[PDB]
């Protein structure tokens, strides 16, 4: 029932903390069960999100409770419900047990309310489990808000209403995978819990009571409360999350500043200014490229890397032990027996690697010397040593090297040698050596980014700002999203976000759109209307009108049906802009992209690399003790598995030898793989 | 990660990965060159990253030349689950895969990881790049139908280019007759009334205005801004005065060029329509049989390219004003709404049994729903032929009839936990807010679907195991088995509507006679289908067309069911389909090639309860995988 | 795809057999000495860092490039099993 | 037993017209005295 | 000269400071403004030379992920701010210039704080380096170079002082380019392209300068079409 | 010269006949092949001057859609065939040349039938104008001009003789342009554009010639950026 805290980022830890699962003790439910437990029962309302469950084998088994849901006196999930005596609705609230809720006629938030007055004769309520049109005079209770129907992890989605519950799930789990970027950034459009998430989770550092600031270090903010007291507030500089992501509190308050009780003094790993930030707002054009964004692939603008935009600080921790063998203790000295000093450089401190040293794959992170054979020396190796220099250190080079994949620059090291302080070193363990390595992971091909609606894609190509889609005025688009990944999946909400986003870019503002009660198509079209003047108005004054291109795309557009024929280009482009699309010119040719293309500000996050992304590739290596098949571990990549399903693949084809080798020369033939390598050599 | 310009033939594999994989081959090569004195040397030379002289990459680059590698997918469902490619060493972490083959391995690029193996022996290399290469296994072991085709983005490209437009019909221009009709609607079109694309039967003024002499003449005018590609113009191709669009003419060339037998390029293409994935798929299958294998491969990327290109310019994107809602939705809703009140008053009295009410109400919505569906499309069909959304669905690209319905019209009848569907529909679309309870009502059926995938993402070898256990030994090793006991394939089917003979469907017959070996002769429409002849899909097209006239009701054809070769199956009895399209080549693992084609589609089939249904009153048959099991 | 793969396929009675010939041809193209080839002088194999494929890049790309021509002979029982290897060594130098 | 494992093709040897003449030369040598 | 040639392009310019600079040019025959503006835009962003911080050395700091006492910002936020610094040196002899700076006590270290270098100028004086508090020691050396394009700190790996930390190099002096092609009615026929491209620049070089270099890179490239084969 | 300059563009040519002509050129730094090919393509189609029929006058024919007795083809197919006619004149003095022709009786009126004009030549002689029968009278005047790009017969509306009918103006010797940018490898750095553009031409001029004129129109345009104002 207990596992590694999922602290990929603040939201993940918060969501993991408030998660429910039936898998348990034995007295309580096991795995042959589930079809009726795994379904979303009726009572699951304001009690358990329908959507927040895992995607796959575990479904309905592990679920997270809804936003306002609280376990009162003995664990029966109660949810909020305000009272409505007669045609009157109250600000009083009853945390109700799942059973007593059957007894009453409850109603939804979305019911015209003049205050205490219910406003429409036939307005919806839902008796125990069945949707029912009740009258204002039977409406005993009402629902506090849409927020209670789902979880905290789901309520953060913009216009959830427009997204298929199936895909909103992917959205909610996507966020739990959000990796803190050096450049945090709250979305151009938020739901309303971003603030509460960082605050209730414990990301940012808040001010106890009012006062002034004394000192502001990169390491501490000793504030002065007006009570005649002052406290030093350390800031976890660069600590190692269980999952590798970085947790640093960057001070947002200047020297000598009167603070408002409860205001951010420092920001959490990923918050902008007290607001959750798991990604970055980026201008996006939503069209097809030369198939670079094929099924689900995304093309990225090199311009995004120039700015340290999608860069994330990660910290890997390598460790090595000085073990006690009966052959002789494993020394940890700067003596790596067989070949060079160049390799020794960064191992500076006699043994351990010097701080601030860039370590590339293969370099020595720590040196160790163990003894050579099991019990006996070596007759052939005896002659060789004698020939060039008999006296040689007859010890093995078992030093902790950087694994294929990557290293960064050493930032911290630990060494628990003899005469330990208050530590527990295991038996046989003569002494341990930890080395923390940190690396700036820049957005690169292969990385996967995804918006809160489930558009989860991988970066296929980083384009030179030189040629990707560019707007009438110089600004280029950062990311180009394929449209074909929107019809099948049903989430028009991303297309609703991009539009409102386009307005926010020229309007220089961020908005907040609640879940079932938020922005509306008419209001959006309104803001675009204001955006048209900032985008085209400056254009009119700055000195110039419309292009051959701009007019050309208008023609093909009126023949399309996006613009009322006859109206003037000025008036035509406004119409066209209000629709959410504007004319873009192919940065490669300079010619237009026949037909208006939508563009805008969409919040896209980058997802965390699991240990699987380290591109595995294994030539020759260790082998299991009993079963003689290929096995990895520390440095030599483990072998890939060739399953029956795969076997049949080959069996289907005439691949006779290919199947033979998979069984013989590659994995199990002892004598085989041997003569195999040498033969190849 | 998708590698757009990569050809089927190749795949981009990270140099860094290539180094480890082909290390031994590299080591040796280092010694052939001045880079390293010996192996041990060469090894230490590569033990650390910072130590590699870029001459090593040139050694690796040179080693790989010609050799190929194998790539594998998460579920290895069929033989094509593994394919061979030529490594084109590339920078970084990801593996660059060709787009066409993404159909074979079910792979999207949100994070799927593919494995890769190295055939060592000169033998393993030979089979791997000769018979296991991706370009060579183009048709599937399940259906003769092409597996590798212009799938999602390429269709879209190739479609938009070939499509004709239609605008405002005010002045009744039906020009095929007056000379004054030509002049008047030529002038009127110049004016603001008649369009360039007017329904006027013979030639809307758009054809009256421009005539293009040579082929190219047609596209230059386009480049200059006179003719949009999707516009209806007239042109003088070889021997004909063909009234066909800029785009359609261009497409004709693209193929005509991909394969230089220009006339053989026109014989197998239909420029009479927008190119759908079916017209394209068909284009490939033809190209294959007709020309040659590899030349087909050229045409494939030919399409892949222009498809990608035309695509980006067409500028199809998705805004909110795209999914158009019908104006009839409000009507069909209210009309069905008030009818719902009748059913209630009819109940409020005592006429309908508590059940009658329900079943009658669902009936109402099942129809009303279905009604707005044809409505929305009829809207796009009449008013916006070029809507980004709807187009993706009609071109073989992406979109579902039932899906569009959920955005534009409305998603309307969710079922409860158990299965007894709700009495109340979900009145909304995704365009406007799918409300809270509408959302929660909708949520139920979501889990069931998810719960169903999990029990199934479980074991994929389950079904295909059984088939490979009872079928692996089966292999083609033959001489014409001389036992001609045969099977007769039907062309007519009996009972849906009790007893009304009917021509079997189009496909079902295709799957019964395609590339089989006639047991006995057949004198059908005029032609004489000799005995033992392998019947091509074009022959399987003759027989149906003859059954249409009424000359044949069965078809004598050899098959695995009547075989004499004990542990084997012969050429004449198996038939046509190697991945290739000729006869079967002896020594083909047919047993497993069969066991697979059936283990993959099974994953699409439902999974409620194996020995299906549940004891309750009268649950009568069994659907989905549960039955295929029972069978 | 690959050069005249169809032409090749047509030259054999069974698909799988063509693969066996090429592979066995590639075998001896290396073993008895790589200059055991029927086609070489003007336009036979070639790789570009120089035109250096003339000596030893891919063995079977040759086998195929040869079999596609009409000089080889692949039979079921063409030349007696053990005496073939003897005669070949006697006649092909480069070790 | 199914792919190239087919005894139908497991055995198949290759010739050069040059090695063809060489082997009949071996047979010619078979003539004694 | 009087008729078709004197009707030649009236290259008019409008430029403020060293950053912004509009450039108009008309009349131009059919579809040329576009034809010109586009390549020039492609050059202005990639081919033009520049100057940007390439390495940094802090007093007692050994790696980029540390934080300095009395200094609110952390080393990573500072090396970031340095990428924002735009300098300009006058001639070739100045390939690599190390700018020096050292400040103590309650001060807002701004770019004007660097000690003046003879041939080099700092266009970005008020840019913000740090907020030091009492007992705030900061003595650094920030290198500066002349290059082209974007160079990851990983690719160069600069080495003046062993405890130093490299910075990502972005040299295009051009911040953004833009071009409009609006019709112009010059009296005979009306189809007339009128090109006008707006160039923005960090200050290192100037819009006008950049444009010149740009057109040259294209000319030099049109020359490469000389010896057939 | 050895390193960055000798690594200069290898302009390779392949031209068969005056019509088709491939042109390769590599290596080229990042995104340049495209940068070059595109403008050259925009020029090759519009600026490369040319010559094509601009108007036609038939003996007794008044409208565009009539048919002449003894003449199988119709005026629309004939005026169509004339768009296929490619002529070539030697100097400026020849702006508008009306080519004259008149033939009677069972004859296949071919382009060689036009009476010779001193400063003008017909590259398209055997081209086929008409198939006359008995009592086949055909006396026409086909105008010819020098212009650029495509001009709908609607846009010009030529007026030599009131019963005359204008033809769509096809002046570009270039039939179609085609450019590809495929990667190529120079040692250490793999990102290398390789431009190759395919030019098609009516025969009047040659691919090679066209390309030359094209690059020149761009060069001359890059100098129009000289005198500020
Ligand atoms: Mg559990
Ligand atoms: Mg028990
Ligand atoms: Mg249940
Ligand atoms: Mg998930
Ligand atoms: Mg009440
Ligand atoms: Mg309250
Ligand atoms: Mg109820
Ligand atoms: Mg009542
Ligand atoms: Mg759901
Ligand atoms: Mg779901
Ligand atoms: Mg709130
Ligand atoms: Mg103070
Ligand atoms: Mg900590
Ligand atoms: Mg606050
Ligand atoms: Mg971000
Ligand atoms: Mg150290
Ligand atoms: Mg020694
Ligand atoms: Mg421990
Ligand atoms: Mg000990
Ligand atoms: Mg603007
Ligand atoms: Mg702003
Ligand atoms: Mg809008
Ligand atoms: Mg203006
Ligand atoms: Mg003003
Ligand atoms: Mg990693
Ligand atoms: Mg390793
Ligand atoms: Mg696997
Ligand atoms: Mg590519
Ligand atoms: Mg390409
Ligand atoms: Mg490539
Ligand atoms: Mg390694
Ligand atoms: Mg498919
Ligand atoms: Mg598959
Ligand atoms: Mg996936
Ligand atoms: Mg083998
Ligand atoms: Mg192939
Ligand atoms: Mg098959
Ligand atoms: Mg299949
Ligand atoms: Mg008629
Ligand atoms: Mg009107
Ligand atoms: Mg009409
Ligand atoms: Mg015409
Ligand atoms: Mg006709
Ligand atoms: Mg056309
Ligand atoms: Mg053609
Ligand atoms: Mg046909
Ligand atoms: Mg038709
Ligand atoms: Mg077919
Ligand atoms: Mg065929
Ligand atoms: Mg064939
Ligand atoms: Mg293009
Ligand atoms: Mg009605
Ligand atoms: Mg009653
Ligand atoms: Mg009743
Ligand atoms: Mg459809
Ligand atoms: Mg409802
Ligand atoms: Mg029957
Ligand atoms: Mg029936
Ligand atoms: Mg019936
Ligand atoms: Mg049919
Ligand atoms: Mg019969
Ligand atoms: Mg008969
Ligand atoms: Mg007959
Ligand atoms: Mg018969
Ligand atoms: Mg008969
Ligand atoms: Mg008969
Ligand atoms: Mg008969
Ligand atoms: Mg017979
Ligand atoms: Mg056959
Ligand atoms: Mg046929
Ligand atoms: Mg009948
Ligand atoms: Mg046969
Ligand atoms: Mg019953
Ligand atoms: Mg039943
Ligand atoms: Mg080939
Ligand atoms: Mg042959
Ligand atoms: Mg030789
Ligand atoms: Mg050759
Ligand atoms: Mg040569
Ligand atoms: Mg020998
Ligand atoms: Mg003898
Ligand atoms: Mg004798
Ligand atoms: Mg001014
Ligand atoms: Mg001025
Ligand atoms: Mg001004
Ligand atoms: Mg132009
Ligand atoms: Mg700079
Ligand atoms: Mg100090
Ligand atoms: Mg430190
Ligand atoms: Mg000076
Ligand atoms: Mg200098
Ligand atoms: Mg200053
Ligand atoms: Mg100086
Ligand atoms: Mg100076
Ligand atoms: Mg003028
Ligand atoms: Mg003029
Ligand atoms: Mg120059
Ligand atoms: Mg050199
Ligand atoms: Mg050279
Ligand atoms: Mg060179
Ligand atoms: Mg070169
Ligand atoms: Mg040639
Ligand atoms: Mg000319
Ligand atoms: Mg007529
Ligand atoms: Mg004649
Ligand atoms: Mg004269
Ligand atoms: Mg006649
Ligand atoms: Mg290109
Ligand atoms: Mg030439
Ligand atoms: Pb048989």
């Amino acid at each position: 029932l207990s596992q590694f805290k999922d602290e990929t980022n603040p939201l993940s830890s918060l969501r993991h903390k408030r998660r429910i699962s039936a898998l348990g003790p034995g007295g309580l439910t096991r795995e042959r069960a589930g079809f009726d437990v795994r379904d979303v029962h009726r009572t699951h309302y304001g009690r358990i999100c329908p959507v927040e469950t895992p995607e796959g084998a575990n479904i309905g088994l592990i679920t997270s409770l809804a936003a306002y849901a609280r376990v009162d006196e003995l664990g029966f999930i109660r949810t909020p419900y305000r009272r409505v005596v007669g045609g009157v609705v109250t600000d009083e609230v009853v945390y109700m047990t799942a059973t007593e809720e059957d007894r009453y006629t409850i109603a939804q938030a979305n019911t015209p309310l003049e205050g205490n007055r219910i406003a429409a004769e036939r307005v919806v309520a839902r008796r125990k489990g069945e949707p029912v049109i009740v009258s204002p005079e039977e409406v005993e209770f009402m629902d506090v808000s849409p927020k209670q129907v789902f979880s905290v992890n789901t309520n953060l989605i913009p216009f959830l209403e427009h997204d298929d519950a199936n895909r909103a799930l992917m959205g909610s789990n996507m966020q739990t995978q959000a990796v803190p970027l050096i450049r945090a950034q709250a979305p151009v459009v938020m739901t309303g819990l971003e603030e509460r998430v960082v605050r209730d989770s414990l990301a940012a550092l808040y001010a106890e009571e009012d006062g002034e600031v004394a000192k502001v270090d990169g390491n501490r903010i000793v504030v002065r409360y007006e009570d005649g007291r002052l406290v030093e507030y350390p800031l976890r500089r660069f600590y190692r999350s269980n999952q590798g992501t970085a947790l640093d509190q960057r001070p947002r308050v200047v020297v000598g500043q009167r603070v408002r009780k409860g205001d951010l003094l420092a920001d959490g790993p990923a918050s902008e200014n007290g607001f959750l930030a798991l990604g970055q707002n980026v201008l996006v054009a939503i069209m097809p490229f030369d198939g670079y964004n094929f099924e689900d692939a995304i093309v990225i603008s090199e311009e995004l890397l120039k700015r340290d935009f999608y860069t994330s600080i990660h910290i890997e921790r390598y460790e090595i032990e000085a073990r006690d063998t009966k052959l002789g203790p494993e020394r940890i000295t700067r003596d790596i027996p067989h070949l060079s000093e160049a390799a020794l450089r960064d191992l500076d401190e006699e043994g351990v690697v010097r701080i601030g040293a860039e370590v590339k794959p293969g370099d020595i992170l720590v040196g160790r010397t163990s003894f050579k054979g099991e019990s006996e020396p070596t007759p052939e190796e005896r002659l060789l040593r004698s020939i060039f220099g008999e006296k040689a250190r007859d010890v093995k080079d078992t030093s902790l090297r950087v694994p294929p994949g990557e290293g960064g620059i050493v930032v911290r090291t630990v060494r628990l040698r003899r005469g330990d302080p208050g530590v527990e070193l295991k038996p046989g363990v003569r002494e341990v050596v930890r080395v923390y390595v940190a690396q700036k992971r820049k957005l690169q091909v292969g990385d996967k980014l995804a918006n809160r609606h489930g558009n989860k894609g991988v970066v296929a190509k980083i384009l030179p700002v030189e040629d990707m889609p560019h707007l009438p005025d110089g600004t280029p688009v950062d990311v180009i999203l394929n449209p074909l990944g929107v019809p099948s999946r049903m989430n028009l909400g991303q297309i609703l976000e991009t539009h409102l986003g386009l307005a926010g870019y020229f309007l220089g503002q961020r908005y907040i759109s609640p879940i079932f009660d938020g922005a509306k198509e008419p209001e959006i079209k309104e803001l675009l209307a204001q955006a048209f003047e900032v985008y085209f108005g400056k254009r009119k004054g700055e000195g110039f009108g419309v292009d051959k291109r701009e007019v050309e795309v208008l023609r093909r557009a009126e023949k399309l049906g996006l613009v009322t024929p006859g109206k003037t280009p000025e008036e035509q482009l406004k119409e066209l802009f209000l629709q959410g699309k504007v004319v873009l010119y192919d940065g490669r040719t300079g010619e237009p992209i026949e037909g208006p293309i939508v563009v805008g500000q969409m919040f896209i996050m980058k997802l965390y690399h699991m240990v699987e992304d380290k591109m595995h590739a294994r030539s020759t290596g260790p082998y299991s003790l009993i079963t003689q098949q290929p096995l990895g571990g520390k440095a030599q990549f483990g072998g890939q598995r060739f399953g029956e399903m795969e076997v049949w693949a080959l069996e289907a084809y005439g691949a006779a030898h290919t199947l033979q080798e998979m069984l013989t020369l590659k994995s199990d033939d002892i004598e085989g793989r041997n003569a195999a390598y040498e033969a190849i050599i | 990660v998708v590698g757009p310009q990569l050809k089927l033939h190749q795949c981009g594999l990270p140099k860094r990965m290539a180094l480890e994989l082909f290390k031994p081959f590299l080591l040796k090569k280092m010694e052939e060159k001045g880079i390293a004195p010996n192996v041990k040397a060469a090894r230490r030379m590569l033990e650390r990253q910072r130590d590699i002289k870029d001459e090593v990459w040139d050694a690796l680059e040179e080693v790989i030349h010609g050799k190929v590698v194998l790539l594998n997918r998460a579920p290895t469902l069929h033989r094509l689950g593994i394919q061979a490619f030529q490594p084109v060493l590339v920078e970084g972490q990801s593996i660059q895969l060709h787009p066409l083959v993404c159909e074979a391995f079910n792979a999207d690029f949100d994070g799927d990881q593919m494995a890769v193996h190295v055939p060592l022996s000169s033998f393993a290399q030979a089979e791997a790049r000769i018979q296991m290469l991706s370009a060579h296994n183009l048709l599937s072991p399940a259906s003769g139908e092409p597996l590798a085709k212009p799938s999602r983005d390429i269709i879209l490209g190739l479609y938009y280019i070939t499509q004709v437009r239609k605008e405002k019909k005010g002045a009744g221009l039906e020009f095929a007759t007056p000379e004054e009709a030509l002049a008047a609607h030529e002038r009127g079109e110049v004016a603001l009334n008649a369009p360039i694309k007017v329904a006027g039967r013979e030639t809307s003024v758009g054809r009256l205005k421009y005539v293009f002499a040579n082929p190219d003449e047609a596209l230059l005018a386009v480049a200059h801004g006179i003719v949009d590609l999707q516009d209806v113009v007239t042109v003088r191709y070889m021997g004909k005065r063909l009234e066909t669009s800029p785009g359609r003419i261009l497409f004709a060339r693209i193929v005509a060029e991909a394969v230089e037998d220009e006339k053989v390029a026109w014989e197998l293409i239909q420029l009479d329509v927008p190119q759908e994935k079916n017209s394209l798929k068909d284009l490939v299958y033809q190209a294959f049989l007709r020309l040659g294998m590899e030349k087909t491969a050229r045409l494939l990327d030919a399409l892949k390219y222009y498809g990608f290109t035309f695509s980006t310019t067409s500028g199809i994107t998705i805004g909110i004003d795209d999914a158009v809602i019908p104006e009839e939705k409000k009507q069909y809703l209210e009309e069905a709404d008030r009818k719902l009140l009748q059913i209630e008053q009819a109940y409020e009295m005592g006429f309908l049994t508590d059940r009658e009410r329900y079943d009658q109400i669902l009936q109402l919505w099942t129809e009303t729903t279905e009604k707005v569906t044809q409505a929305v499309f009829k809207n796009f069909e009449e008013n916006y032929p070029f809507n980004p959304l709807y187009v993706m669905a009609q071109s073989g690209a992406r979109g579902n009839p039932q899906q569009i319905r959920q955005l534009c019209g409305l998603r309307g009848l969710m079922q409860k936990p158990s299965g007894e569907t709700f009495e109340v529909p979900v009145r909304s679309s995704f365009r406007e807010g799918l409300t809270v309870l509408e959302y929660f009502i909708s949520s139920h059926g979501a889990r069931k679907g998810g719960a169903d995938t999990a029990l199934r993402t479980a074991d994929s070898g389950y079904l295909t195991r059984k088939l490979v256990d009872v079928t692996h030994e089966i292999v083609v090793r033959e001489a014409d088995c001389g036992t001609t006991n045969y099977i007769s394939v039907p062309l007519f089917q009996p009972d849906e509507v009790t007893r009304s003979l009917r021509l079997r469907k189009r496909a079902d017959i295709e799957a019964g006679l395609y590339g089989r070996v006639l047991a006995r002769e057949v004198e059908v429409l005029g032609v004489r289908l000799e005995e033992g002849r392998y019947l091509s899909m074009d022959d399987v097209h003759l027989l149906i067309k003859a059954a249409e006239a009424g000359e044949i009701q069965e078809v004598p054809v050899r098959s695995p069911l009547t075989c004499q070769t004990r542990y084997g199956v012969c050429q004449k009895c198996y038939g046509y389909d190697l991945s290739m399209a000729r006869p079967v080549s002896i020594g083909e693992a047919v047993g497993i090639v069969a066991a697979q084609s059936i283990g993959e589609p099974g994953t699409q089939l439902t999974m409620r309860t194996f020995h299906t249904g549940g004891v309750a009153g009268a649950a009568d048959i069994t659907q989905g995988l549960p039955r295929v099991i029972e069978l | 795809a690959e050069p005249g793969i169809d032409k090749l396929f047509g030259m054999v009675d069974s698909k799988y057999r063509l693969t066996v010939v090429v592979a066995k041809r590639a075998q001896q193209l290396l073993r008895h000495g790589f200059k055991n080839t029927v086609l070489e002088p003007e336009e036979r194999p070639k790789m570009q860092t120089l035109e250096g494929l003339f000596d030893d890049p891919n063995a079977e790309t040759w086998a195929m490039k040869e079999l596609l021509t009409g000089r080889l002979v692949f039979g079921e029982n063409l030349v007696p099993e053990d005496r073939l290897q003897k005669e070949m060594e006697r006649i092909y130098p480069g070790e | 037993p199914a792919g190239t494992g087919s005894d139908f093709v497991r055995f198949t040897q290759v010739v050069d017209q040059k090695t063809l003449k060489a082997i009949e030369e071996a047979r010619k040598e078979a003539v004694e005295a | 000269m009087l008729d078709s040639k004197l009707k030649a392009p009236v290259f008019t310019v409008r430029t403020q400071g060293r950053e912004y600079g509009e450039f108009v040019l008309e009349p131009l025959e059919r579809g040329f403004g576009v034809t010109l503006g586009n390549p020039l835009r492609r050059i202005l962003l990639s081919s033009i030379p520049g100057t940007a911080v390439t390495s940094v050395y802090i007093e007692d700091v050994l790696h980029e992920f540390s934080t300095i006492p009395g200094v609110k910002e952390d080393v990573v936020e500072i090396i970031l701010n340095l990428k924002e610094l735009v300098v300009r040196f006058l001639n070739p002899s100045l390939q690599t210039v190390t700018l020096l700076l050292k400040a103590e006590g309650p001060k807002e270290v701004k770019a004007r704080d660097f000690l003046p270098v003879a041939d080099v100028e700092i266009m970005n004086p008020d840019l913000h380096i740090a907020t030091l508090e009492e007992g705030g020691r900061l003595n650094m050396e920030v290198r500066v170079d002349r290059g082209v394009g974007y160079v990851p700190a990983e690719k160069h790996g600069i080495k003046d002082r062993i405890n130093a930390i490299p910075v990502d190099a972005v040299f295009s002096p051009v911040r953004r380019v833009a071009f409009q092609v609006e019709d112009t009615r010059l009296g005979q026929r009306t189809d007339l392209d009128k090109l006008t491209l707006r160039i923005w620049t960090d200050g290192s070089v100037t819009p006008l300068e950049a444009l010149n270099q740009a057109v040259e890179i294209l000319r030099e490239h049109l020359t490469y079409f000389s010896n057939p084969q």
